[PDB]
């Protein structure tokens, strides 16, 4: 299993974090909840090193 | 600062209890062909691809395909869930 850097969601562009999260079934939110969304998300399915 | 991370375990069903019972409703509906049997499939379809855990049907709503009143079933399934 490779190492995967966590992108910087909080300085992803709102149409980006929305594209991003369309991968896992979620519709456009607010931008700080589409970046909390996507940490939270990456911090479930990965684990930090 | 990056943060670097390992994919964890290829795992099970964040949503067993959802995916149960949109799948009961779709397959309800499909027998009888129910102009809403498309509403569970959709809803399937995107909670599939969803990897968190759901408190609600409530948080649920940041789903595609989740409206107000599938939402509400789900809540009102879950009230039944641990009355029963």
């Amino acid at each position: 299993v490779p190492i995967t850097p966590m992108p910087q969601y909080s300085i992803m562009e709102t149409p980006v974090l929305k594209k991003e999260l369309d991968r896992f079934g979620v519709r456009p939110l607010p931008k700080r909840q589409m970046v909390l969304k996507l940490k939270e998300i990456f911090q479930y399915t990965h684990q930090t090193l | 600062p990056v943060r670097l991370g390992r994919k964890r375990p290829l795992p099970a069903c964040p949503n067993p209890l959802f995916v149960r019972w949109l799948t009961e409703w779709r397959d309800e509906a499909t027998r009888s062909r129910h102009r809403t049997r498309f509403v569970f499939q959709k809803a399937l379809r995107s909670l599939r691809r969803y990897p968190l855990p759901l408190r609600s049907g409530k948080e649920a709503k940041i789903l595609q395909h989740f409206g107000d009143g599938l939402c509400r079933m789900l809540d009102e399934r879950l009230q039944r869930h641990r009355t029963s």
